[PDB]
């Protein structure tokens, strides 16, 4: 019934690949 | 599984040739593969 | 007491930590 | 033959100023770094 803004939420891991400092 | 030998591998459908040694990298308990800036498989976890 | 949002096809730049943990993603 | 000492002092000061200028400014050696970066970028694109 109300409205807000998503500051930075909603980021998930795209796949199952490990990456280090990239 | 053999180590320190140039041996073809078929880890869970991932196929290639190389030398398989011990890794000190830390994996989150959902990641299977491992890449780098060049985007090549650098480290893989044992399916077993 | 909950929020609902819809996903759209975007392009994102993600920064992985040495221990491969996503920190501070930036939109495009 | 008349201003030998003055000229020597001027040269000595100039060489020190050159050393300080090279030490301080990091963008002086732009060309060599650009060549290295271009080669690295070409190799990275080729492998990618
Ligand atoms: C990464 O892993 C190492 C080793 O477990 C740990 O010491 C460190 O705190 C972890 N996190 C960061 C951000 O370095």
């Amino acid at each position: 019934q109300s409205y807000t803004n998503s500051f930075t939420r909603g980021v998930y891991y795209p796949d199952k690949v490990f990456r280090s400092s990239v | 599984l053999v180590k320190n030998k140039c041996v073809n591998f078929n880890f869970n459908g991932l196929t290639g040739t190389g030398v398989l040694t011990k890794s000190n990298k830390k994996f989150l308990p959902f990641q299977q593969f491992g890449r780098d800036i060049v985007d090549t498989t650098d480290a893989v976890r044992d399916p077993q | 007491d909950y929020y609902v949002g819809y996903l759209q096809p975007r392009t994102f730049l993600l920064k992985y930590n040495e221990n491969g943990t996503i920190t501070d993603a930036v939109d495009c | 033959y008349e201003n030998q000492k003055l000229i020597a002092n001027q040269f000595n000061s100039a060489i020190g100023k050159i050393q300080d200028s090279l030490f301080s400014t990091p963008s002086a050696l732009g060309k060599l770094q650009d060549v290295v970066n271009h080669n690295a970028q070409a190799l990275n694109t080729l492998v990618k």
